[PDB]
RNA sequence: ACAACAAGAAGACGCGCAUCA
RNA sequence: GACGCGCAUCAUA
């Protein structure tokens, strides 16, 4: 948090840490490691270093499915600092998995985590909605954007 | 309960969302990024030789009910 | 890894236009609007010119723009609703040149959202409050108010949001000191999405809503609402108060209904309709925009339909009561976005797609012969377009906005290379073609036998405005010649150069000197000889002549000095400085008009050694400081816009160094390998330099900035002005054993263009290899072809004689004899699914036309291409891609077709060979291998020549959707997906089966791509995203693809290619817009220059905050974050900063503004 | 305040006021209460500046001595463009301190 | 009268274990 | 569900 700009050079560092720390062993080292993760993310944008950010979502992801009211609001704080960070592409692909799937707490979930990435930059989800064939009824194809010069 | 910026925004879902309106919402908001754009619209116009004027009345149009009616 | 983003051509595609009193004066001015440049521009009622004074980035999308004034004010400001979530209000100041912002209130979130206020922007006429209003359920008021200070203010918003509503257009309503009143189209929707029955999607008519703002109750409240019949547009705001009354004006389709709250009736008034229309009738009428003039006797409207006519709306009232509404013909102009109204009869066409017209109205259309039209009427009118008659053309800018396809290439026998942009849109296309340079005109011919010099420019006194006497030169004898507007030998001259004149100046009021190796003499206008025999053998080298002084120089390294004497004679100095050099050339500077005369003297030596001399006679002939030359000076001389000092040199170098006594800073360029003399020129009042070379160079200073730009010429020798009746402000350059004319009429900053008219849409066209011709194809949607139209015509024609109206009818032999000009009067827009293409052949080099072909009513041609294939010798086939009944939004195909040509005589006839079926529209057509790859829809195929058709060879399947690009190097072949960003393809030779190997991972609308090496490809995006694509080095020939940059030009990209533009430097990426911009990236060509280019980056973010309040960071990260680029657009703002801030900047940098200047300078001279 | 879950935000039109910051809290940001790089101007609607509500601190609600700014974090994330920041909630935990400090004295 | 203040010490949480019905 | 103990979180005051 402190150095903000300057942790482009340590982030190669501090990963195998992370990754180690982020291991479904205690909630505490969890919620510890996912706020390093926001704070760095949050530091580093700007500077095109999403190799190494990506890496450690495939660790953030897992940690969401928690009770605890401290946890989750750190891995929702990352979460939230990551996707300015990696771009929202990547959130809205992850999100799309289970967003209708037939449980009922899974799905809550993932619309709160649709609606947080939703609110802030709202406008940049135009180019990454996925294509949805229309059924018999309904025109689900946007065509205008199928045009050729 | 710090969740008053999801409740009170437009276009937020919830659980019981069903899929047309999800669909009918990102019609809406495509249609209107489109409208703010200048060289989307451009292209839109320049495609089918139509004018901006024809093109914005037409999406104006469009915005009233799209993806047909609901079941 | 590391780019440099550098703008060569600014956008032209103008958006919105407003006019006002902003600079405070009595001249009106125009500020105009492009996608995210803002531009200030006034026309000269003198001159009848246009001319821009100010241009400044905003770095993002302006949504709106309106202007007003304060109640009793006599300046306006500007306010500006962009994409970021805030309203900002501008003002300009004469003495800055620069725009002030005075607010910024935030209201939201930034970017273009739906509940987001941003997108209509309304205020109050007598300016005491303005609104803003989102899409849907949010608008926002502010008030404004003056303190005691003199100074603009404002309060805190009032809310008036409403769930469920579809605003339309928000315009405000004019009230006589009253509470401020607005007008909306109001439209709900709610009960249209709960019942699945859809009736509720029909019979849902919009509202017409007025607001209220109470300035004692502090809250807006609304009044009325009043159901419409039909579904309008926008709304016009009638002058109220004293001057007409207050009501609004709604178009529709093919009416026009006039509204007021109150007791007042509504009134419907159709649109006239043109005579014998070949349109379809189902086609509905609207209109675009309108204008008004307030002129203080009466007032009236101007609107332009979709076809461009012109009408003149008139109201006539009672004293509380409208009565009716008369709409007249005016005239007919390409349609345009907005229109201008200025006083004393200018009026302003910005057109969405072209040039831009500017026209003086001449007559009003007092009693006019044809009639008019009115609502009284009952029952449908019809008019005949007729030629302008009405409006004078004076002035046309330049704007290249449709850009669609660009190629460059050197096609011309010169070495520099050329640009060939496709441009235009419908009837008015053409093919341009753009050259680095300025725009020369020839204005004179003349052959002079012998070998011409030196010519010279006299005028007769020193306070006339107009040339005397040309003097032209010869080895061995001179032309001596007057300017009569018949130009001929003059004799009683009085001047007798049977020896070579070494300079003609005008020292005296009215007197000569004439400088020749065999001594001096003086020629004054009375009958007096002044001549000063040279003392010895000795002969002349330079001089310098001045305006009340004249130094020469001897052989052996000798200065003598010579000055004008006030009594009327000529003295010399008891002193004579010597040198250890020979003199080669030297200059002396023009006196000032305020201070007594010149001080500084420049002297060039064979030592490369320059010596300031003082002309003050107290330290005459005296050394003041020394600097070191490389090489040996050919020419010198002194700009005067802070004086700088030109060095020119035998060799191709251009030096500038700053005035000072000491030496100082020093920038240099490219010039070459020739002699350069440098040569003062007057342009727009300002003092400027011409220097001669492989290509003509000119500098000078616009808007406080030096520019350096060529000629568009051939080589020179010599050059001078030119002062005239016929020419007030040219340029005399004698040529090889002749005398020219040239002037520079346009200022050609860069990129001069020609254009060729075609006739429909340009879409493609490739370059024949031997012959050097262009094969362009052509495709409109809602067009009739020729065959079409004709028997249309023959059809209506044979309608209205079966009319027989009483037989008495004669029209029809007129109609069928005389048309209208198909460039001005526009096209015929009728049909849903028609099309029409044209194949030309055109010569790049002229602007003939060497073939036509022309395909059936419904094929639309999408593809071409030249090809060899290897079964047959070295034959040059053509192939064309043929659609058959596109329907655009419901989308369905009826079958394709692929044509074939031979292409005899060397690509000057085309011929028909045979055509092939296939199942669906063929989108790209890429040959290799000495065969074609045609992509038909989602299936990639190889195909083969054949006697009767093209034979199938392979094909493939595993392509996700339509294709819509095909790039092919080697043996790997790039597939462009019209949503997947690229697909990588080999072709097995053996087997012969086609297999994927590597894919991309982030989906991409991608429009255009090119292959900068065997292993990067650079693509695009429709919203404007730049990308580049490398393939892992461990890689099996699954394998995902890695991105090494990304960006947001934010503008739509149609074009990429990687090529040297100038020559004797790097390559680089040149990209064109489809708003009229032309750019390119350089990479880096150091890591200390890298990390200087992100310090100044850095502190200009925070430090220099941009006009509109949006971050520029995260307007470069619209859509994915930006990966190693450095924005050239912002770094380049450091020259307009505050004086004392560009300091703070430079010892924050620990440097020198002198040398940030010259460094950021260096890569944008490097690489252009 | 992060810390206190029951805490409730005005969330209204920002108007042109600016708020106050109090001694025991001077550099805290008014959303996530960081110490580091303030950024821009706390505005407050005009419903809280009213009286004896004019010139009282944000958060807690002592004498105004300093201005409220927003961290670069909140800046980046755009929290700040949501509305004011005064909390209008009193807060169970300052009324019960008050609470079992008079009747102890 | 609507009117905010003083340091005998407190606000939200979670993970594990013993006994009983 | 009831009577208890231990550990740990929020730059909590
Ligand atoms: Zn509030
Ligand atoms: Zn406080
Ligand atoms: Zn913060």
């Amino acid at each position: 948090e402190y150095i903000g700009e300057m942790g482009k050079d340590y982030i190669y560092a501090v990963t195998p840490l992370l990754e180690d720390a982020l291991m479904d062993r205690d909630l505490v080292h969890r919620q510890t490691a996912s706020a390093v993760v926001q704070h760095m993310s949050l530091g580093v944008y700007g500077f095109g270093c999403e190799d190494s950010l990506n890496h450690l979502l495939n660790y953030v992801w897992p940690n969401v499915f928690e009770t605890s009211p401290h946890v989750i609001q750190a891995v929702m704080g990352a979460l939230e600092g990551l996707r300015v960070a990696i771009g929202p592409c990547r959130m809205l692909q992850y999100c799309l998995q289970g967003l209708f799937h037939p449980a009922r707490k899974v799905r809550d979930v993932y619309w709160k985590i649709y609606n947080s990435i939703y609110i802030g930059s709202q406008d940049a989800l135009i180019a990454h909605y996925p294509r949805i064939y229309n059924d018999d009824k309904n025109t689900y194809i946007r065509y205008e954007l199928d045009y050729i010069l | 309960q710090l969740e008053h910026l999801q409740s009170k925004y437009i276009g937020t879902g919830h659980a019981d969302t069903t899929k047309w309106e999800w669909l009918v919402n990102q019609h809406r908001d495509s249609y209107c990024s489109y409208m703010g754009h200048f060289d989307l619209l451009n292209y839109f116009a320049i495609a089918e030789n139509e004018s901006k004027a024809r093109v914005r009345f037409n999406l104006m149009e469009k915005m009233l009910q799209p993806c047909g009616p609901p079941a | 890894m590391f780019l440099y983003n550098l703008t060569l051509q600014r956008a032209t595609g103008i958006s919105f236009a407003i006019h006002g009193n902003f600079s405070g004066t009595k001249q009106q001015e125009i500020v105009v609007s492009r996608g995210k440049i803002l531009e200030l521009l006034r026309p000269d009622p003198n001159t009848g010119k246009v001319h821009t004074l100010l241009t400044v980035e905003v770095f993002g999308v302006i949504r709106s723009l309106m202007a007003f004034r304060l109640t009793g004010g006599t300046k306006d400001y500007i306010v500006v609703g962009s994409d970021s979530g805030r309203i900002v209000i501008l003002e300009y100041q004469p003495s800055k040149n620069m725009f002030e912002k005075i607010h910024q209130e935030t209201f939201g979130k930034s970017g273009c959202r739906r509940i987001v206020p941003g997108q209509f922007l309304a205020v109050d006429p007598k300016g005491r409050a303005v609104m803003i209003s989102a899409i849907e359920k949010q608008k926002l008021v502010y008030i404004l108010n003056r303190d005691a200070a003199a100074r603009l203010t404002i309060s805190s918003p009032l809310e008036a949001h409403k769930a469920n509503t579809l605003v339309y257009h928000v315009v405000g309503v004019d009230v006589g000191f009253e509470n401020p009143m607005f007008a909306c189209l109001e439209m709900d929707y709610e009960e249209a999405d709960n019942d699945p029955t859809g009736e509720a999607a029909a019979n849902t008519q919009q509202t017409l809503t007025f607001y209220e703002l109470d300035l004692g109750l502090n809250h807006v409240v609304r009044k009325y609402s009043e159901p419409l019949e039909e579904h309008g547009n926008f709304l016009i705001t009638v002058p109220g108060g004293s001057d007409g009354p207050s009501g609004v004006l709604i178009c529709s389709e093919n009416y026009i209904t006039y509204k007021n709250f109150g007791d007042q009736p509504d009134i419907r008034c159709p649109i006239p309709r043109r005579r014998n229309d070949l349109d379809d009738p189902e086609r509905g009428m609207i209109f675009v925009c309108s204008a008004t003039h307030k002129t203080k006797s009466m007032f009236f409207f101007l609107a332009q339909t979709e076809q461009g006519d012109i009408f003149k709306i008139t109201l006539e009232t009672d004293e509380d009561m409208v009565t009716e509404i008369r709409l007249k013909y005016f005239d007919t102009v390409p349609v345009a976005a907005a229109m201008c109204v200025l006083k004393t009869g200018f009026l302003f066409v910005a057109s969405e797609f072209g040039n831009h017209y500017l026209y003086q109205i001449a007559h009003l259309g007092d009693d006019d012969e044809e009639p008019e039209f009115s609502s009284a009427m009952p029952l449908t009118f019809f008019f005949q377009p007729r030629p302008l008659k009405n409006l004078v053309l004076v002035d046309e800018l330049d704007s290249l906005s449709p850009i669609l396809f660009c190629q460059i290439a050197d096609l011309a026998n010169e070495d520099t290379p050329q640009l060939y942009v496709a441009c235009g849109r419908g009837p008015r296309s053409s093919l341009r073609v753009l050259r680095h340079g300025l725009e020369v005109s020839e204005m004179a011919v003349s052959e002079l036998p012998g070998n011409p010099n030196a010519v010279w420019t006299v005028r007769r006194h020193i306070e006339d405005e107009f040339d005397a006497y040309i003097i032209v030169s010869f080895v061995n004898a001179t032309l001596v010649l007057s300017i009569g507007e018949t130009v001929e030998e003059v004799t009683d001259s009085g001047f007798l150069g049977t020896t070579p004149t070494l300079s003609c100046s005008l020292l005296g009021d009215d007197a000569l000197v004439q400088v020749y190796p065999d001594g001096i003499r003086h020629i004054r206008a009375d009958k007096r000889v002044n001549e000063w025999k040279t003392p010895g053998k000795k002969t002349i080298v330079k001089c310098a002549v001045n305006q009340r002084q004249v130094v020469i120089a001897l052989t052996g390294g000798e200065l003598v000095y010579f000055e004008m004497d006030p009594s009327g004679q000529l003295n010399e100095y008891t002193e004579r400085k010597e040198m250890s050099a020979d003199v080669v050339c030297m200059s002396l500077a023009n006196v000032p008009p305020g201070e007594q005369r010149s001080r500084f003297l420049a002297v060039g030596l064979v030592d490369n050694t320059v010596r300031i001399i003082s002309l003050d006679p107290s330290d005459c002939l005296q050394p003041l400081s020394m600097q070191a030359l490389p090489a040996q000076p050919e020419s010198l001389c002194i700009v005067e816009m802070f004086l700088y000092l030109n060095i020119g040199l035998q060799n191709g170098v251009l030096l500038r160094t700053v005035l000072d006594p000491v030496t100082g800073d020093l920038s240099d360029t490219r010039t070459g390998s020739r002699p350069v003399k440098l040569f003062r020129v007057r342009m727009q009042g300002q003092e400027a330099v011409l220097a001669m070379s492989s290509r003509s160079w000119l500098s000078y200073s616009y808007q406080s900035r030096f520019h350096l730009t060529p000629l568009s010429y051939e080589t020179l020798e010599f050059a001078s002005g030119f002062a005239s009746e016929q020419c007030p402000e040219g340029i005399v350059a004698i040529s090889t054993n002749t005398l020219r004319i040239l002037a520079l009429e346009k200022l050609g900053a860069v990129f001069n263009q020609v254009a060729f008219p075609l006739q429909y849409t340009p879409r493609k066209f490739v370059i024949h290899p031997e012959s050097n011709n262009l094969i362009i194809i052509e495709t409109d949607h809602n067009a009739y072809t020729e065959a079409t139209k004709a028997q249309r015509k023959q059809q209506m024609a044979e309608e209205m004689v079966e009319a027989a109206g009483e037989l008495a009818a004669e029209m029809a032999a007129a109609f069928l004899n005389e048309n209208l000009p198909e460039s001005i009067f526009g096209a015929p827009k009728a049909g849903n699914g028609q099309w029409a293409s044209v194949i030309r052949v055109m010569n790049p080099i002229q602007g003939n036309t060497l073939d036509l072909v022309q395909l059936e009513q419904n094929e639309a041609a999408f593809s071409v291409a030249v090809c060899r294939f290897s079964n047959t010798g070295e034959d040059w086939y053509v192939l064309v891609g043929v659609a058959k009944d596109l329907i655009l939004n419901p989308r369905s195909v009826a079958g394709g077709f692929v044509y074939t040509y031979k292409l005899v005589n060397n690509g000057e006839k085309l011929e028909f060979l045979h055509k092939t079926p296939v199942e669906e529209v063929p989108a790209a057509i890429a040959p290799f291998q000495g065969r074609v790859l045609i992509g038909v829809g989602k299936l990639l195929r190889v195909y083969d020549l054949g006697k009767k058709k093209l034979l199938r060879k392979c094909e493939n399947k595993h392509i996700a959707n339509y294709i819509s690009g095909i790039q092919t190097i080697g043996h790997r072949v790039i597939v462009s997906d019209v949503q997947e960003s690229f697909i990588w393809v080999r072709y097995k030779r053996n087997e012969n089966q086609l297999i994927i190997f590597a894919d991309d991972t982030y989906p991409r609308w991608v429009t255009t791509a090119s292959l900068l090496d065997y292993d990067t490809v650079a693509g695009a995006d429709k919203f404007g995203n730049i990308c580049v694509v490398r393939l892992p080095p461990n890689t099996n020939d699954s394998q995902k693809a890695e991105v090494i940059m990304n960006y947001h030009v934010g503008e739509t990209v149609l074009s990429l290619q990687k090529t040297t533009l100038i020559p004797g430097g790097s390559e680089s990426l040149v990209y064109t817009t489809l708003s009229g911009g032309i750019g390119i990236l350089v990479p880096f060509t150091s890591h200390e220059d890298h990390d200087f280019f992100q310090h100044v980056e850095m502190h200009l973010r925070s430090e220099h905050p941009p006009l509109c309040g949006r971050d520029h960071l995260s307007f470069r990260s619209y859509y994915f974050p930006v990966k190693n680029v450095i924005d050239g657009d912002l770094c380049e703002q450091f020259n307009s900063m505050e004086p004392n801030k560009q300091k703070n900047v430079s010892e924050e940098l620990d440097r020198t503004p002198p040398e940030v200047s010259k460094k950021l300078e260096d890569i944008r001279t490097r690489y252009a | 305040a992060k810390h206190h879950p029951d805490l409730i935000f005005c969330r209204k039109q920002a108007g042109v006021a600016i708020g106050r910051l109090c001694e025991k809290c001077d550099g805290k940001c008014v959303i996530c209460d960081s110490y580091v790089r303030p950024c821009t101007l706390v505005r407050i609607c005009d419903e809280c500046n009213y009286g004896s509500y004019q010139g009282r601190c944000v958060i807690c609600g002592g004498p105004g001595v300093s201005d409220a700014y927003y961290c670069k974090e909140c800046t980046i994330q755009e929290k700040d463009r949501d509305g004011c920041p005064k909390i209008v909630n009193l807060g169970s935990s300052k009324t019960d301190l008050f609470y079992e400090r008079k009747k102890y004295g």
